[PDB]
């Protein structure tokens, strides 16, 4: 997250760190949202690589023991069947991970609230992106979980020529684009939390930014629209 | 994609 602030430890308890085994250690690669005690929602592109993955819930600082973490292996990966790694702009950037164990809920570990199917946010709706992704274009990962305020940019504007054009689809949410604040590499798969009727819900799964840079004016961060996939999510959980 |  470029232009973020450090999140309070208990603000976004559904945020997870998705990590892969690297030598004798583990490396953060993407975010995710805990949606059941044994299911995480993340981006399909986060799990294209043939890596060993684990999920960390209750994580705050990737570089120190927080005394709150639970570490769990990934038992099964279900990528949306229309996902094409060759074509992120086509959409379908979503995957569900079944965890090897059910995690225990507390102030630091909670299920993410999902929107009702089909829900679209009014232009300029208040949202926060969260994650440990790069804090600058071509920078480095955050140590502590970051948040940034990214108001939505509706489809009519986001798909306009000076924004994302045909690249953005109605199955996506755009947010930000102020040139200062944005997602960045390492935030993919994590939540966009948006305030609707007094409650934050996870309306986006972080998917892509411009190849030119993370915080680029009129290139808002683009998210898979969670409310386009409610039936898909329910069907996966029911069949697995 | 951002991703990492
Ligand atoms: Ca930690």
């Amino acid at each position: 997250v470029v232009g973020g602030t450090e999140a309070q430890r208990n603000s976004w308890p559904s945020q997870i760190s998705l990590q892969y085994r690297s030598g004798s250690s583990w490396a953060h690669t993407c975010g995710g949202t805990l949606i059941r005690q044994n299911w995480v929602m993340t981006a399909a592109h986060c799990v294209d690589r043939e890596l060993t993955f684990r999920v960390v819930v209750g994580e705050h600082n990737l570089n120190q023991n927080n005394g709150t973490e639970q570490y769990v292996g990934v038992q099964k990966i279900v990528v949306h069947p229309y996902w094409n790694t060759d074509d992120v702009a086509a959409g379908y950037d979503i995957a569900l991970l079944r965890l090897a164990q059910s995690v225990t809920l507390n102030s630091y570990v909670q299920l993410g609230v999902l929107p009702r199917a089909g829900t679209i946010l009014a232009n300029n709706s208040p949202c926060y992106i969260t994650g440990w992704g790069l804090t600058r274009t071509n920078g480095q990962l955050a140590q502590t979980l970051q948040q940034a305020y990214l108001p939505t940019v509706d489809y009519a504007i986001c798909s306009s020529s000076s924004y994302w054009g045909s690249t953005v689809k109605n199955s996506m949410v755009c947010a930000g684009g102020d040139g200062v604040r944005s997602g960045c590499q390492g935030d993919s798969g994590g939540p966009l939390h948006c305030l609707v009727n007094g409650q934050y819900a996870v309306h986006g799964v972080t998917s892509f930014v411009s190849r030119l840079g993370c915080n680029v004016t009129r290139k808002p961060t683009v998210f898979t629209r969670v409310s386009a996939y409610i039936s898909w999510i329910n069907n996966v959980i029911a069949s697995n | 994609p951002i991703d990492f």
